[PDB]
């Protein structure tokens, strides 16, 4: 009467014809290969972002455009003052090679090269200017330019560091000093510290303060190894050093 | 001495920015002040050779 | 030995029914009033 | 995150799970939402990018496993464009990217 | 020693029918309520 | 010996496949929100 | 020898589609908006 | 001393955060400072090898 | 002490409520103060190893 | 003593009602207060045995 248990068991095997062990390892050797055809061609480039002051001499050379493979690149318009001045007009040889998606009164343009190594030249008019402006572009290089700030020799149309502080940007050029018993980041720079923290100084007289609205305090100070620190009734001395 | 990275480099020619900003574009046989001639411009891996033997590439940062 | 198909020929179908019926998952409703 | 608009400074990228929802949050120096103006995406099958129009959050799912993006975000008061890139398939999922902008 | 074909033949159809599943994959739905 | 031609084959049409889905590349959307 | 006319036909098929490349040359286009 | 963790890693490149915060990104051909050169960079396992004897991996909070 | 039970449970990841109340996910290879370092986890049964041998399960009335 | 009577019983989880107005869902393996432990469940017959012998059932006239 076993007849059955063993059809049972072959007609398992035949509905089923794969082991749980073999369906794993497929899966594993299926994202593998999805990794193989999603793998990356050589080395990726450096992504960079530049910014250039374009010349407008009648000898110079037009600046060069580094195209990548179908992402996009910010070429942002700006005067000699840094103001906004939006494009009168644009135009770009061999069209199919790139996209553009230009709003109608910015002063940017967004670019998508779509061929791998074929080069062209782009020609826009300003809206203040009658010289029209002309750059080249060749595609892949091994720095790829995300966002590249163009600004004028001419005029056009249209002529802090506490807040980056409390919101804990450093300031350039700048060190950590060690604190003895304090929850305060130091940084000094420029012979007159920035000390970030959640106290309130009391000895040497604050020389320009801000309180944030979370409630953090930032001072200047300059250079002095003892300091004393009152806190809610309790009185204690720090050590800062390097 | 201003020292020149490569900007840009296609088979052929060559575009290369010195420490003061300025830029150029070389060709094979051309005359580059304080380094003379160019003998090979490899369009591929980034390098440049110079008639001083000098190997010009990209900035480490700007790589 | 021969009859290990016919017991192979009447299971299947209905090994072959049920698990359609397994998958048959249906949707949750949602009703108001007013 | 803090977001650098210097113009060496590197860009933020952002780790994607694929069919997973993630959530970009722009916020200002105040705490306050900056509300976003338009953005710009390359390649958009792999990459499907709900939006309502007067928000400031995007949630975004990756369709793809291994094929990393870039984004482009033009704000309201800024003339300066916000660049970023995401890679998929990462051993964390980024379910919230905050990014704190200088202005 | 000729099973094997037969073996694989089946399995084959049950791997095409996997590699689809895998292979695709929906899109989310964002909803809007007031 | 002919297994050689037929791998030479089968694994000449997966490469023209996969070739085909190399060679395609998409263009950028714009959206614009007021 | 007897193999020329076979690797030349695989030549000619890539070189004659080669030569429709570098005739393919698109026009300008402008794009004017205020 | 400055430690750092592994957050994007593809093949070729990798990102790693700075202990003070500066994140950054390096390939296998680069000049990390801190650590002096790096000598390999593998896209799985998150093992990054340099030539201080060091192999930087993922945070144990990231992972 | 300060007592975890597991609540989401996958091969790969585990999810651990403390009886502090906070919580956290883990690997095969982490670290949790109290019990030590993960051996194994096993996705059915409910049971995951520790350096110190003690099994991480559910709750007891809570499973 | 609570006299508990079973609520809903099916394999696996197992609804029992005690005297006192509370019910509870139980697994297989779960310690009872005041009567100890159920080994096993069978779900023909409504009969659950516990560690100290009794046998829990539905009401006699209640059922």
């Amino acid at each position: 009467e076993v007849i059955d248990k063993k059809a049972f068991k072959d007609m398992t095997r035949n509905l089923y014809p794969l082991n749980p062990e073999q369906v794993v390892k497929l899966k594993q050797i299926y994202e593998t290969s999805e990794y193989a055809k999603a793998a990356t061609p050589g080395t990726p480039p450096k992504p960079t972002a530049t910014s250039q002051f374009v010349n407008l001499s009648p000898g110079s050379t037009p600046p060069v455009i580094r195209l990548s493979q179908g992402f996009v690149s910010s070429l942002v318009f700006l005067d000699s003052t840094g103001a906004p001045w939006p494009i009168a007009a644009y135009d770009l040889g061999d069209p199919s090679s790139f996209n553009i998606q230009w709003d109608k009164t910015s002063n940017t343009l967004m670019i998508q090269a779509t061929k791998l190594y074929n080069y062209g030249n782009l020609a826009v008019r300003l809206r203040g200017l009658n010289t029209p402006v002309m750059l080249t572009l060749i595609p892949g290089q091994k720095a790829v330019d995300y966002r590249v700030d163009l600004r004028v020799q001419g005029y056009g149309p249209n002529a802090d560091l506490l807040l980056h502080v409390l919101e804990g940007v450093p300031p350039p050029g700048s060190r950590r000093l060690v604190v003895s018993g304090g929850d305060a980041r130091a940084w000094l720079s420029n012979e007159k510290m920035y000390v970030r923290t959640n106290l309130t100084i009391l000895s040497p007289g604050w020389l320009a303060s801000m309180t944030s609205a979370d409630g953090t305090h930032a001072y200047e100070m300059q250079k002095s190894p003892v300091l004393l620190v009152s806190w809610h009734g309790k009185v204690m001395q720090l050590k800062v050093e390097g | 001495r201003i020292i020149y990275y490569i900007q840009a480099v296609i088979p052929g020619r060559a575009w290369l920015i010195g420490s003061n900003g300025s830029t150029l574009t070389v060709r094979e046989g051309s005359k580059i002040p304080g380094y003379g001639m160019v003998k090979l411009i490899d369009s591929l891996q980034g390098r440049i050779l110079t008639s001083s033997g000098q190997v010009i590439k990209f900035s480490q940062e700007d790589s | 030995q021969q009859e290990i198909q016919q017991r192979t020929s009447d299971m299947l179908t209905a090994a072959t029914q049920l698990v359609q019926d397994w998958k048959q998952v249906e949707t949750q409703v949602y009703t108001e009033g007013t």
